[PDB]
């Protein structure tokens, strides 16, 4: 589906930009972050039959 | 980093014939008995051997892996006694009118009497441990199983064993290793307590649910798959659980509500086995392995992310307690003292609250309606749980005097608390008085208003009524929070606080315990009885290094018997001896709370239900009307129930019987060494010293009375081993006959 | 035999131990066998 | 610098050593993991993929007797011996050859000298020349680069489908 | 010695084999030989090896014949377990193999302190190995032959657990599996 997906790029996005050669470590946390929040969020919306 | 050094400590038996090796004043060896006593005693103190902060802790590790050792033989004892001597599978087969038993004795003077008539064609020892039905749970349904796990065990054993001798000898780690705390919680969180939750979170889903669901309908268990069969042919589990028809892309993509089957917040009680639901078991499983794993990426260790312990601590600090936190990373990074302190708390705490849930919520199948095993397991698990809470109080002592320093603790939380210790002293005093006379002081009336006639006069159900309305009022809470404001389960988490009498055959598994006059008397006896051990073990902990009375009490150390007759006398000041009363008093605070137990659940609880719904309780509802006075506890409680051990010659509990003859002996024995003192010992020897003198048969090694401290220790040891084995003998026999 | 080993068997402790069960298990045995001695039969 | 990628900068760890080093890492792991440890992982993905591969062709052709043996599409062929037998024997000896192999990389890495891969297997002697031994250990990390992607085609390809590569 | 391992050549010879021991290609890739004494371990490694050669001709010669009297009896040599523990036949084995193990237990301990080789009893009746260079000849023999019964007891025992049949029963026919 792109509502899950939509939410997930948009939500990991976020967590990549406000995160701050790369640092590897500090893009795999906030890609953790992202997934976590990303879960809970589209978890929570379907409970609610808005996705 | 991983810090080692290499071939540390040579291995042959050179040392084991030079007993008292490792400590300098026990190496020289015996001039007196004493120095016997002295190589037992001072076996583990291992930072009174050397002092190395990095050999302590080599040490320490490797005797973890010993200990290790120990529990893998002891866990591979119990699945082969299963395997072999027991009537699992007959159980297993019939588990409403079977006793399980995996002890057999064998036939010599007499003894084989104790093989007693279980069921299933069996004969042995009625067993109280809850093995049954845990390997119920587990999915076991054969012999066969319980062997391969014994063998398990024994490799697991070898394993640590090989593991402790490796990491001394070989490849013992440096102190920086062992400092790192931050991987340690990382690695304890995530990887001990996460994946081990995930890893029994896969054998939940995939052979206990199927396999328990499977004897729940009713499938006799030879007829039932082994488990692999469910994990090769998936069609045998999606017959059971429909949702395993759409695999694990559910899972990826989210649409978690699919795994509802398997996955439920049902709450209450599986109705056949009186236990809880698998399917919640699971679930609950699956939630902490989540919880753990993402706790376990807090710390910082090789990389830039997470936390320093030190930091966190080092900002906790407010205008009411100086530097706060500051100077407590350094306690916690250089103390196996203070660690070991915090941690036997905690240990011990958690296995109280491991006796209330599990009685409360029966985790496993047909637990509830085993009295034998419902009572053993409370009962065992609150002993575990007070020894270890007194020993946080042995080693917060030993730590301040040994480990504690004032440049350390300036102005810190630490400093604060014994800067104003006799104002904490002073009010627990106090507050210990207080209690002791508002609880002990109701019952004391009531013996009183009774044996004068006058029972209008009393505190109890119907006289003068002291409601716990608050206890009351959180029970109500409980049950109407299904649909409320807990909406999407289905029914209470106990039955406890409330709803239906659930019933297994016709016994009650568990039932609303309603809460009386009786009930808020003996709520505030348990809170006396822990404030006065809470005092005891608090002010051996703050006066450990000095008093007004003794100001230089560290420079004599943890344990030591007095400073002499002077000042009016100084017998047991020590920390050490704030250990020794302290455990007389987790004695009586925990009988009380296993004798509550017992004798509200016999009276309130547990029985017999008619299929007309006739509720017939073992001991008839006595406890609202026997336990508001001490006559009542004597006559109705330790009178009557005392029936079952005191008749129990000459049949298969006659073990108990002789046990708790045995255990009296044992206690009043303890006395001699309580009550008298070494001075009269010594000078007894002394005389009978000259009569082996005198047929020159006198020892070499002079015979000393035991010193003052291990007087106490041995009184003690032998006070608690005798009471408490007494009550052990008395609950087997009572519950294993009208259970 | 290791000498350093027979010096540890050697220990009161383990002599104790071994000592003791021999002679416990003598009394077991004779009990096993012949039991219900009350009395020297003659 | 990169090669590959002449607009980002060249890795750190990526000097020039290696065989089929291009400068390739745009996220930079190999500063984060040991180039040993990468690299003995690339030719074992490289080295099961191949030969997968060639496994995902000859199947469709040929059979060995036998039902279980017998099933065209490759996924199919999976499940007809998972429980049987085979899959079981290919796991084991499989198995059997990654624990000996486990030791030897672990030396590897505190620095025994043995090269990632290298598991001395050259019974024809191909490669005892210093120049063919070079030029074929990058057509090797070539075409298993090429057969990693390409076996990823030909499962996902079947997927979709319910056939096999030559039939589809 | 040569630096890397001749059974593996992409692992290092282990540190505590020297090279001089026979059967010694640099076989420890576990690393057993770190750890635990070499001596301990070939000693071992000797008494596996003679007892599953006599194991693997039992098992040949028992299904080929035996003694000619009711009390022995042809059975599969794995059910004749069970049959001679019943018998005491079992027990009268185990007695002097005890006997000869309680020996050993002195043997052992002496070869721990340095004063016997393993595997070494000085057994030699009839004198086939008087001369230094067959006997070194002989080691190696002993632990090929040894080291091929110990696996061959395996397939036996395996096979006929499976197939329910015999060494020569099997060759005779040779069915394949399922
Ligand atoms: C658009 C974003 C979004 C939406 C619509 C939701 C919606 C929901 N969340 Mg979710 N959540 C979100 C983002 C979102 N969440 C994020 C970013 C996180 C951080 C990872 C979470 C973490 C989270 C958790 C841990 C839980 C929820 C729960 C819920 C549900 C019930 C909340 C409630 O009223 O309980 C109110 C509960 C109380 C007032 C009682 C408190 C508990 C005692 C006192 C302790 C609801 C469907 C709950 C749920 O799924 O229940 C079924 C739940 O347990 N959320
Ligand atoms: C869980 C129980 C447990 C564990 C893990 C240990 C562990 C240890 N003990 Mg302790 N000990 C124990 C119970 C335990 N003990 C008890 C109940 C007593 C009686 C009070 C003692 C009395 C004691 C003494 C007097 C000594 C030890 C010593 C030791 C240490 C060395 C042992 C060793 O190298 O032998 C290796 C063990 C084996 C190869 C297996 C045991 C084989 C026997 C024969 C059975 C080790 C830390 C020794 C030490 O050096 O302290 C620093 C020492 O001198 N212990
Ligand atoms: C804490 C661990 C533990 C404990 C307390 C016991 C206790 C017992 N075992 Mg068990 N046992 C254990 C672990 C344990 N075992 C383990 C790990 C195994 C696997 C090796 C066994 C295998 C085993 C067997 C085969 C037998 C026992 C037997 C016994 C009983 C008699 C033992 C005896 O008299 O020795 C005598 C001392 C000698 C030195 C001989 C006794 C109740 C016996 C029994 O139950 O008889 C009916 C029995 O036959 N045990
Ligand atoms: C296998 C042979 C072996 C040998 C020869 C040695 C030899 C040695 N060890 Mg080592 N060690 C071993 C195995 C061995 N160890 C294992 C398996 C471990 C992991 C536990 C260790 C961990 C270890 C530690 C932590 C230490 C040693 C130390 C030593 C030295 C002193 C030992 C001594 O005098 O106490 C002899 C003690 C015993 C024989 C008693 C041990 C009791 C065991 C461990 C538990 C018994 C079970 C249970 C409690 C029984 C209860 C019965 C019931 C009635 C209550 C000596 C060089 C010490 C040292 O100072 O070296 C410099 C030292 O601190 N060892
Ligand atoms: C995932 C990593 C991991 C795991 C699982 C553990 C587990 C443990 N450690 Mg910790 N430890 C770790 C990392 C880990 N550690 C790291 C990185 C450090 C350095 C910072 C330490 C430093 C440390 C110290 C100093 C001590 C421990 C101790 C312990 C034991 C605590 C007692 C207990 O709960 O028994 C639970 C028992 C079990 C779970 C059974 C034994 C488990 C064995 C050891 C294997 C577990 C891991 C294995 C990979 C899982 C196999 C999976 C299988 C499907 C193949 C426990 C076995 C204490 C101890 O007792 O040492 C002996 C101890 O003193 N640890
Ligand atoms: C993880 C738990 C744990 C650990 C690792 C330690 C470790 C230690 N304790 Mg602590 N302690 C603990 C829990 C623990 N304790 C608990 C639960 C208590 C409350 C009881 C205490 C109270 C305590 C005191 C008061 C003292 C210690 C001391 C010590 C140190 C030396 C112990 C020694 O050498 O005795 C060797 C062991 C013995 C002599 C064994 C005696 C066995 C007793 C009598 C019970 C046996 C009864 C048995 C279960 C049933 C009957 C047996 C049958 C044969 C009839 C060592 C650092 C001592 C110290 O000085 O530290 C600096 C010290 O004085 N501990
Ligand atoms: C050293 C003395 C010795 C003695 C007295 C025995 C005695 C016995 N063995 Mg044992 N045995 C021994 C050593 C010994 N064995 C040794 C070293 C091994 C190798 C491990 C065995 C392996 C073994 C097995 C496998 C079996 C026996 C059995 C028996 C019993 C056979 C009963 C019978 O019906 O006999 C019948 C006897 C005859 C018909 C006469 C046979 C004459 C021969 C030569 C024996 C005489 C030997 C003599 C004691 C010494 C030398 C004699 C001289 C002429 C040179 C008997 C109790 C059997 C058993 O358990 O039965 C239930 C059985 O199955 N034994
Ligand atoms: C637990 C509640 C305690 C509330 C005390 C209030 C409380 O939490 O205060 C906490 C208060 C906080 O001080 P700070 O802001 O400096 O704390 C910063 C922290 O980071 C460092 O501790 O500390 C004090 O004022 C000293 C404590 C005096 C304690 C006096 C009373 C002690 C007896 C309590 C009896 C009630 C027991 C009931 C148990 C159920
Ligand atoms: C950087 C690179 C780029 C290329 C990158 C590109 C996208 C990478 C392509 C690789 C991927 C996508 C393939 C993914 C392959 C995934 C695997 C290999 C399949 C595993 C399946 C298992 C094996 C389970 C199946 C099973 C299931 C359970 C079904 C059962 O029946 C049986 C089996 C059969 C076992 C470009 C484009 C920019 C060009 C540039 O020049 C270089
Ligand atoms: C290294 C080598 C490789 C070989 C590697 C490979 C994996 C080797 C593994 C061989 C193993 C598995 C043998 C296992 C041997 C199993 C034992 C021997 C079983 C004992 C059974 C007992 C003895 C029965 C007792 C019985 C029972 C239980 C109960 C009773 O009732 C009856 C009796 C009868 C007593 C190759 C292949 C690559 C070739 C290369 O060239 C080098
Ligand atoms: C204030 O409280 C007390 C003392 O002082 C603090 C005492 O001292 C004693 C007296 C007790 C003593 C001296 C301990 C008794 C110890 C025993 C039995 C001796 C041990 C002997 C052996 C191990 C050898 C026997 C050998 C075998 C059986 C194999 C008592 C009763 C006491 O109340
Ligand atoms: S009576 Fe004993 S403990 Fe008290 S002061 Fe005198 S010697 Fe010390």
């Amino acid at each position: 589906s792109a509502s899950t997906s939509i939410i997930f790029i948009v939500v990991n996005t976020i967590c990549i930009i406000l995160g701050k050669n790369i640092n590897l470590a500090e893009l795999l946390a906030s890609m953790s972050l992202g997934h976590i929040i990303s879960s809970a969020t589209v978890i929570g919306l379907k409970s609610l039959n808005i996705i | 980093k991983v810090l080692i050094d290499r071939n540390v400590v040579p291995t042959n038996f050179e040392k084991w014939s030079k007993p008292g090796h490792f400590s300098r004043s026990l190496a020289k060896g015996p001039k007196t008995t004493t120095w016997i006593w002295n190589l037992h005693a001072d076996a583990h103190d291992f930072d009174s051997h050397t002092n190395s902060l990095e050999e302590i802790s080599r040490k320490i590790f490797s005797a973890h892996f010993g200990q290790l050792a120990v529990i893998f033989i002891w866990l591979s004892g119990m699945y082969f006694h299963g395997a072999k001597f027991s009537n699992y599978v007959a159980w297993l087969n019939n588990p409403i009118n079977i006793k399980p038993s995996a002890q057999v004795v064998w036939p010599i003077i007499g003894q084989e009497i104790l093989n007693a008539d279980v069921g299933g064609g069996f004969q042995g020892i009625q067993i109280t441990s809850g093995l049954f039905q845990l390997w119920r749970a587990s999915g076991i349904t054969n012999e066969m199983q319980l062997y391969v796990t014994a063998i398990g065990g024994l490799f697991m054993a070898s394993l640590m064993l090989f593991a402790g001798w490796f990491h001394y000898h070989k490849a013992a780690p440096k102190l920086e290793w062992f400092q790192n705390v931050e991987s340690m919680l990382n690695h304890h969180l995530a990887g001990l307590l996460g994946l081990g939750s995930l890893g029994w979170t896969g054998h939940l889903i995939h052979v206990s649910l199927p396999i328990n669901k499977l004897l729940d309908s009713g499938i006799v268990p030879a007829q039932i798959p082994l488990p692999h069969e469910f994990i090769l042919n998936r069609n045998l589990m999606s017959e059971l659980y429909p949702s395993f028809n759409k695999g694990l892309l559910p899972f990826f993509t989210l649409n978690w509500n699919e795994y509802n089957d398997f996955l439920t917040f049902k709450g209450g009680l599986n109705p056949v086995t009186g236990g809880l639901w698998l399917t919640d078991i699971a679930h609950h499983h699956l939630a902490i392995a989540v919880i753990f794993i993402i706790a376990g990426h807090m710390y910082r260790t090789n990389w830039s992310i997470g936390h320093s312990l030190k930091e966190i601590l080092d900002a906790h600090k407010g205008p009411f307690t100086g530097e706060g936190h500051r100077g407590l990373f350094e306690i916690l990074t250089t103390s196996w003292h203070a660690q070991l302190a915090i941690n036997l708390a905690m240990l011990g705490s958690l296995s109280i609250i491991v006796a209330h849930h599990m009685y409360a919520m029966p985790p496993y199948p047909y637990l509830a309606t085993d009295y034998p095993t419902q009572l053993s397991l409370f009962t065992h698990h609150m002993w575990i749980g007070g020894f270890c809470i007194v020993g946080a109080g042995a080693h917060a002592a030993i730590f301040m005097v040994r480990d504690y320093s004032p440049a350390q603790n300036y102005n810190n939380l630490l400093d604060r608390v014994i800067r104003h210790r006799d104002a904490i002293i002073s009010h627990l005093n106090w507050v210990c008085i207080f209690l002791g006379f508002h609880s002990f002081g109701l019952y004391i009336h009531n013996d009183t208003m009774r044996a004068l006639g006058r029972p209008q006069d009393m505190f109890s159900d119907v006289a003068i009524q002291l409601q716990p309305i608050f206890a009351q009022w959180i029970q109500n809470c409980h049950s109407i929070a299904p649909g409320n404001t807990a909406p999407n389960v289905l029914a209470t988490t106990s039955y406890v606080f409330g709803g239906d009498i659930i019933s297994v055959g016709n016994k009650i598994a568990i039932m609303p315990m309603s809460l009386g006059t009786a009930d808020f008397m003996v709520h505030h006896i348990h809170a006396f009885t822990i404030h006065v051990t809470a005092l005891i073990l608090l002010k051996g902990v703050l006066f450990a290094r000095n008093s007004r009375l003794i100001p230089d009490k560290a420079n004599l150390g943890f344990r030591f018997p007095c400073d002499g007759p002077g000042r009016g006398g100084t017998c047991q000041v020590s920390g050490w001896d704030h250990v020794f009363l302290g455990l007389f008093w987790m004695y009586n605070s925990l009988s009380i709370v296993i004798f509550h137990f017992s004798w509200k659940m016999q009276s309130d609880v547990w029985g017999t239900i008619s299929s007309s719904g006739d509720i017939s309780h073992i001991t008839r509802g006595n406890f609202a009307q026997s336990a508001i006075t001490i006559n009542g506890w004597l006559r109705d409680f330790l009178w009557a129930q005392a029936s079952q051990v005191i008749q129990s010659y000459g049949s298969s509990s006659s073990a108990y019987g002789l046990m708790f003859l045995g255990a009296h002996f044992v206690w009043a024995f303890s006395l001699m060494f309580l009550f008298s003192g070494r001075g009269y010992w010594q000078e007894l020897i002394e005389s009978i010293v000259w009569a082996h003198n005198k047929l020159k048969v006198a020892p070499s090694i002079q015979p000393r009375a035991l010193s003052i401290t291990q007087g106490r220790a041995v009184g003690v040891a032998h006070y608690l081993l005798g009471g408490i084995a007494t009550t052990w003998a008395f609950f087997l026999a009572r519950i294993i006959a009208i259970g | 035999m290791n000498k350093d080993l027979l010096k540890y068997l050697s220990t009161a402790p383990v002599l104790g131990v071994i000592w003791i069960a021999i002679t416990a298990a003598i009394i077991v045995e004779f009990n096993r066998l012949y039991p219900d001695a009350l009395f020297f039969p003659l | 610098k990169s090669k590959a990628i002449p607009f980002l900068d060249r890795p750190p760890a990526l000097d020039g050593s290696m065989v089929g080093d291009v400068g390739f890492d745009p996220l930079n792991i190999s500063s984060y993991l040991d180039l040993r440890w990468l690299r003995e992982s690339e030719i074992k993905h490289c080295r099961i993929a191949m030969l997968a591969v060639v496994g995902w062709f000859v199947q469709e052709v040929y059979h060995l007797p036998n039902e279980i043996y017998s099933s065209s599409v490759p996924t199919e062929a999976f499940w007809k011996t998972l429980v049987t037998g085979p899959m079981g024997q290919i796991v084991l000896w499989t198995s059997l050859f990654e624990m000996i192999s486990t030791p030897a990389v672990i030396q590897m890495l505190q620095g025994s000298g043995r090269e990632p891969g290298y598991f001395g297997f050259d019974p024809l002697g191909l490669g005892k020349n210093p120049e063919l031994y070079k030029r074929f250990q990058l057509s090797e990390l070539k075409n298993g680069r090429l057969a990693m992607i390409a076996i990823g085609g030909l499962i996902h390809q079947s997927f979709l489908t319910h056939m096999g590569a030559i039939q589809q | 010695k040569p630096k890397w391992s001749k059974a593996l050549p992409f692992m290092l010879w282990p540190q505590n084999l020297d090279g001089t021991m026979a059967g010694d290609v640099g076989f420890d890739p576990f690393g057993f030989t770190n750890v635990f004494d070499v001596k301990w371990m070939r000693e071992a490694e000797l008494k596996h090896c003679r007892i599953a050669m006599l194991a693997a001709l039992g098992f040949i010669v028992q299904e080929l014949w035996t003694f000619p009297y009711p009390y022995f009896s042809k059975v599969p040599p794995v059910l004749a377990h069970d049959v001679y523990v019943k018998t005491g036949g079992m027990s009268q084995i185990l007695l002097f193999v005890i006997f000869f193990e309680v020996i050993s237990l002195f043997a052992v301990s002496q070869m721990m302190e340095g004063k016997r080789e393993p595997g070494v009893f000085h057994f030699d009746p009839l004198g086939l190995a008087k001369d230094p260079d067959t006997f070194r000849k002989y080691e190696w023999s002993e632990l090929r032959n040894g080291r091929l019964a110990m696996i061959a007891v395996g397939g036996f025992i395996h096979q006929y657990w499976v197939t329910k049949q015999g060494i020569f029963e099997q060759l005779a026919n040779f069915r394949p599996l399922s």
